[PDB]
């Protein structure tokens, strides 16, 4: 009889702990099921700013009259 | 009873008159084409912290 109420507890705490620290893995176990649906399809299409390579700055090239009509 | 253009000539970009029509939409000019759209969104911390393996925080 004084040996529980002394120590530890029983279904009040490791109850509904179970029920807490299994609410940490649905958004973990599928937020990793998300990563690969993401990162390794992302793919042709290059939306979203992972595979983004650059190719060339156009702020750099010219519109002046160059002495050569037909160019 | 003509000039004697001394150093005037040859230099000093003029404008001329508007005789034709101005070539708008030049040689080609395909398409540019579309970009692709970006995120402006919310900065929000990490979800439950960097799921890497084990990693609570």
């Amino acid at each position: 009889r004084w040996i529980a109420r002394t120590f530890f507890d029983g279904p009040e705490k490791n109850y509904e702990r179970t029920m807490a620290i299994l609410q940490i893995e649905a958004e973990k176990a599928e937020l990793r099921l998300k990563e690969l649906e993401v990162r390794r399809l992302m793919r042709a299409r290059g939306d979203g700013p992972w595979f983004h390579y650059p190719t060339i700055d156009k702020e750099l090239i010219d519109h002046s009259p160059k002495a050569t009509p037909d160019n | 009873g003509w000039v004697r253009p001394d150093l005037g000539d040859l230099s000093k970009v003029t404008k001329v008159k508007t005789d034709r029509p101005l070539p708008e939409n030049p040689y080609h000019s395909r398409a540019r084409p579309e970009p692709n759209p970006e995120v402006e969104g919310d900065l929000k911390p990490a979800r439950h912290g960097s799921r890497l393996f084990f990693w609570t925080m």
